C-alpha cells in the first residue's frame, strides 16, 4: 500500500512559478535506499527526467532546466513539491512524481527501477 | 534527450514474438542499467523490466528484458490483446546527468477484429 | 579406468553459479559417446574442438565445472558475452576450448513456493576475469559514502536468489550446466577418449 | 582462514597393517581436499586429489574419501617405503592452506640402541674446539634418552643432537648426540661419558674414556 | 613435462633483499596462474602468494604481507619473487607452482624443485673434516664441523661402502655455521686391511675433502 498522490494548479500563468505536490501514503517518504524524482511528459510525446531528492534534502537536476526547478522535502507533511519558476509554453506536460530505488534497504528490491509513480497531474502554462 | 532510440511502433500477430530494440550510447546503455516501462493510455507508466533482465512480481514472464552493449531490447513472446501499449526504456547517462527515456514504442497487436 | 561423468551430469546436488564447482578428470578412458546421442542436453555447444571427432583426442587434464542458472543465461556461458554472469558469476576466455553443456532442470530445482537456495551475484567492483570465482559476500559500495557492513544507500548485498517456480516461462526455468574445458601441455596424456 | 586438524600426529603401524588419518576443516570445503606425501629431503607428492582421486602412478593400496568438514586418508597395506609425513591441504579458497601432518612409523620388535664414543681428533684440539661424539646406531622404538657426564657432573646446554630416519631396510633409527666444549675446558676434566637410556635397555649404558689413553 | 627451474637462493642478511625467479617451459605460461611456496627447515608447508594470468591481482599470505611483491614476465616466461626485509623465519626452501587455467588460483598442478634461501649474518666457508676413528663390530665415521650454507654430501670410499652408512642431518650451532656427523659400522676384522675414506662435497663453498679414517 505504497502510494503516491499528486496536487497542483491545472493551469499557470506565464514567468511565474508552477508549484506542485507529491503527498506519500502508507509508508514513510524518508525510509528506504530512494531517489525520489520528478517526470514530465507533454502530450504526445516523450518522457523528460526533470531532478531527484535523497538523503536529507541533496538534490540534482537535470542542466538544460537546473537554474528553474526546485526540489523539496517537507517530512512532516510527509511529501515532496516541485517549483519551476519562470514557466513558458514548452513546460506544458503531464507532470509525476516516482520512487526511484538505490540501495540494500529497498522493499521491494528493485535496483535501479522506479518503483512506484504518481498518477499525473496536467499543467497547461497558458496565460487565458 | 534522444539519446535512447526505439523504433516508434511495432505490430505483430498474437502469439508471436515481438522485439522492441533500445539503442544508446557507452555513456548510458554501455556503462549504466537499462529499465524499461510499460505505459497505458491515459495512465502513468509501469515498471516492466529493471536492471537489465530482472521482473517484478505481477509482470508476466512472457516479458523479458537483455542487454549486449550499448543497446538493451525487450521481448514479449506470445503478444496478446492485454499488452496493447507505449513501452519506453530508461538508464542513466553518465555524460547528461539524467536519466534518459526512449521515444516509446507502440506496440498493436495485430489480429484484433 | 573409466572416467567418472556420471558423478558431474548426475550429481544429487549442484552448486549456485556465484560458487560454482570444479571437478578434476585425470587418468581415465573418457566415453564421450553417450553425450553425443543424448537427447536430454538443450546445448551441447563446443569450441575449439568437435564433439565429434573427440573419440580420438587425448588430453593431459579435463575440468568440468557445474551450476544452475536460468534459460536467458545459458548463452552468457560461451566466449565473448556479457550480462551478470559472465561478468560476476563465470567467465570463460576467449581461447576456451572445450564443450559447454547444459538441461532443463524444471522438475528438480523448482518448489512450488520457489526454490531459493540458488544464488547469483548482482554487484561487482569488475568483471571477473576467466575462470575466476568470487565466493565473499561484501557489501557493495556504490557510491561516496561507504558502507559498514549494513545495508543502505549505494549500499547493496552482492547476491541474490532465482525465483525458480514450476509456473515460469522456460526462460526463467532453471537449468544445470556443465561445462567440460580441456588443457594440452607438453606432458604425458592421462584422459584419453574411446 | 580454513584451519586443517589433522589425527593423529604421529602413528606407528607393522607391515600389512590398515593405517587411516583423518583431516578436519574449519568450515565446508566440498571436496578439494589434497593429501600429499613428503619424504625426508624429498619434496612434497601429491598422492590423492579431490579427496578421493588417484594421482597418476600412485599405488591403489592409497585411498581417500570425504567431503565438506571430515575427511580421511587410507593405507591398505602399509609398507616400508610409506615412511614419510602425509599432509592435507584444502583448495577451496585463499589462502591455501595444509594440514599439521601425520608421521608414519614402521612398527618393529623393540631394538636396543649400540653406543659407540668418539675423543675429539688431534687435528681438531689443534684448532682450539672440541668435539665428543655419542652414536646410538640401529634401535627402536625412536625414543632415546643421552646425558653427558664431564668429571661426575651433569652437563646441559652445551650438546646438540641429530636423528636418522627410519630405515627402510631394518626399520630401526640412529642418533647422533655432540657434546662440542672448548679445548681449555676440555683438557681442565679427565672423564667423558654418555648415558644411555633406552627402552631395549633394562639399565642405562655408559660408554666413557679417559682424556689421554 | 612441464619444467619449473628456480634460482637467486642463497645468503642474505636479516634486512637485506632478495630476488627469486622461476624459469616455466612445456605451457602456455601467459595464460596459466602462478604460485610461490615456502617450506621452513623441520616445518610443514606455507603458502607465500599467487598471481593472476596477467599479473594484475596478486594475493598474499599475512606471514609476508607488505615485505614480499610477487611479479612475472610473460615475454620472458619467468615468475620472481621480491623478498624484501627478509627475516630468519624466511630461511626456507621456496618453490614455483603453476596454478590454474586463468584466475583460478585453486590449484598447484605442478612443483619445481625448488630453491633454498638463507637468511644469516654468517659467511660461505667450507668445512673442517675430522676423523670419528674406531665388540664384535666396530663403529668409525667423519665430523663435517662448521661451514655454510647447507648442504653437505657425505660418501663412503668413493661409493663402494654403502652398507651400514647413517649420515645425520646438521645441526645449527649458536655461532651460525652448521655441524654434521657421517658414521659406518664395519667389521673388527677388517680394519687393518681395508682403509675407509669419507667423501665431503661442499658445492656452496667448492670444497671437496676425503679424509682417512684410521685407528689409534
Ligand atoms: C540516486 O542519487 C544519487 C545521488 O545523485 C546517486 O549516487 C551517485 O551514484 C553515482 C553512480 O552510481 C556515484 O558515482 C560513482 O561513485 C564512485 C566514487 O567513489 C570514489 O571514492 C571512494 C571512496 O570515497 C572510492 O572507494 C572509489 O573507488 C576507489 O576504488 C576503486 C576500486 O577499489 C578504484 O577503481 C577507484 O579509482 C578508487 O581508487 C572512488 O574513488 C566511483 O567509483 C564511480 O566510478 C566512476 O569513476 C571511475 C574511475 O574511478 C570510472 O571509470 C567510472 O566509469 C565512473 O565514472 C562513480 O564516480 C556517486 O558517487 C553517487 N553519489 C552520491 C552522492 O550518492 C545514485 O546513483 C542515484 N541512484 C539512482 C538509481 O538514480
Ligand atoms: C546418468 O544416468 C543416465 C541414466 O538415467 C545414464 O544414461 C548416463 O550415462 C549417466 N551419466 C553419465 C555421464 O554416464
Amino acid at each position: 500500500q505504497l502510494q503516491l498522490q499528486e496536487s497542483g494548479p491545472g493551469l499557470v500563468k506565464p514567468s511565474q512559478t508552477l508549484s506542485l505536490t507529491c503527498t506519500v501514503s502508507g509508508g514513510s517518504i524518508s525510509s528506504g535506499s530512494y531517489n525520489w524524482t520528478w517526470i514530465r511528459q507533454p502530450a504526445g510525446k516523450g518522457l523528460e527526467w526533470i531532478g531527484r531528492i535523497y538523503n536529507s534534502g541533496s538534490t540534482n537536476y537535470n542542466p538544460s532546466l537546473k537554474s528553474r526547478v526546485t526540489i523539496s522535502v517537507d517530512t512532516s507533511k510527509n511529501q515532496l513539491s516541485l517549483k519551476v519558476r519562470s514557466v513558458t509554453a514548452a513546460d506544458t506536460a503531464v507532470y509525476y512524481c516516482a520512487r526511484h530505488c538505490s540501495g540494500g534497504t529497498c522493499y521491494p528490491k528493485y535496483y535501479y527501477g522506479m518503483d512506484v509513480w504518481g498518477q499525473g497531474t496536467t499543467v497547461t502554462v497558458s496565460s487565458a | 534527450q534522444s539519446a535512447l532510440t526505439q523504433p516508434p511502433s511495432v505490430s505483430e500477430a498474437p502469439r508471436q514474438r515481438v522485439t522492441i530494440s533500445c539503442s544508446g550510447s557507452s555513456s548510458n546503455i554501455g556503462n549504466n542499467a537499462v529499465n524499461w516501462y510499460q505505459q497505458f493510455p491515459g495512465k502513468a507508466p509501469k515498471l516492466l523490466i529493471y536492471y537489465d533482465d530482472l521482473l517484478p512480481s505481477g509482470v508476466s514472464d512472457r516479458f523479458s528484458g537483455s542487454k549486449s552493449g550499448t543497446s538493451a531490447s525487450l521481448a514479449i513472446s506470445g503478444v496478446q490483446s492485454e499488452d496493447e501499449a507505449d513501452y519506453y526504456c530508461a538508464a542513466w547517462d553518465d555524460s547528461l546527468n539524467v536519466v534518459v527515456f526512449g521515444g516509446g514504442t507502440k506496440l498493436t497487436v495485430l489480429g484484433q477484429p | 579406468n573409466l572416467c567418472p561423468f556420471g558423478e558431474v551430469f548426475n550429481a544429487t546436488r549442484f552448486a549456485s553459479v556465484y560458487a560454482w564447482n570444479r571437478k578434476r578428470i585425470s587418468n581415465c578412458v573418457a566415453d564421450y559417446s553417450v553425450l553425443y546421442n543424448s537427447a536430454s542436453f538443450s546445448t551441447f555447444k563446443c569450441y575449439g574442438v568437435s564433439p565429434t571427432k573427440l573419440n580420438d583426442l587425448c588430453f593431459t587434464n579435463v575440468y568440468a565445472d557445474s551450476f544452475v542458472i536460468r534459460g536467458d543465461e545459458v548463452r552468457q556461458i560461451a566466449p565473448g558475452q556479457t550480462g551478470k554472469i559472465a561478468d560476476y558469476n563465470y567467465k570463460l576466455p576467449d581461447d576456451f576450448t572445450g564443450c559447454v553443456i547444459a538441461w532443463n532442470s524444471n522438475n528438480l530445482d523448482s518448489k512450488v513456493g520457489g526454490n531459493y537456495n540458488y544464488l547469483y551475484r548482482l554487484f561487482r567492483k569488475s568483471n571477473l576475469k576467466p575462470f575466476e570465482r568470487d565466493i565473499s559476500t561484501e557489501i557493495y559500495q556504490a557510491g561516496s559514502t561507504p558502507c559498514n557492513g549494513v545495508e543502505g544507500f549505494n549500499c547493496y548485498f552482492p547476491l541474490q536468489s532465482y525465483g525458480f517456480q514450476p509456473t515460469n516461462g522456460v526462460g526463467y526455468q532453471p537449468y544445470r550446466v556443465v561445462v567440460l574445458s580441456f588443457e594440452l601441455l607438453h606432458a604425458p596424456a592421462t584422459v584419453c577418449g574411446k | 582462514d580454513i584451519q586443517l586438524t589433522q589425527s593423529p600426529s604421529s602413528l606407528s603401524a607393522s607391515v600389512g597393517d590398515r593405517v587411516t588419518i583423518t583431516c578436519q576443516a574449519s568450515q565446508d570445503i566440498s571436496n578439494y581436499l589434497n593429501w600429499y606425501q613428503q619424504k625426508p629431503g624429498k619434496a612434497p607428492k601429491l598422492l590423492i586429489y579431490d579427496a578421493s582421486n588417484l594421482e597418476t602412478g600412485v599405488p591403489s593400496r592409497f585411498s581417500g574419501g570425504g567431503s565438506g568438514t571430515d575427511f580421511t586418508f587410507t593405507i591398505t597395506s602399509l609398507q616400508p617405503e610409506d615412511i614419510a609425513t602425509y599432509y592435507c591441504q584444502q583448495y577451496d579458497n585463499l589462502p591455501l592452506t595444509f594440514g599439521g601432518g601425520t608421521k608414519v612409523d614402521i612398527k618393529r620388535t623393540v631394538a636396543a640402541p649400540s653406543v659407540f664414543i668418539f675423543p675429539p681428533s688431534d687435528e681438531q684440539l689443534k684448532s682450539g674446539t672440541a668435539s665428543v661424539v655419542c652414536l646410538l646406531n640401529n634401535f627402536y622404538p625412536r625414543e632415546a634418552k643421552v646425558q653427558w657426564k664431564v668429571d661426575n657432573a651433569l652437563q646441559s646446554g652445551n650438546s646438540q643432537e641429530s636423528v636418522t630416519e627410519q630405515d627402510s631396510k631394518d626399520s630401526t633409527y640412529s642418533l647422533s648426540s655432540t657434546l662440542t666444549l672448548s679445548k681449555a675446558d676440555y683438557e681442565k676434566h679427565k672423564v667423558y661419558a654418555c648415558e644411555v637410556t633406552h627402552q631395549g635397555l633394562s639399565s642405562p649404558v655408559t660408554k666413557s674414556f679417559n682424556r689421554g689413553e
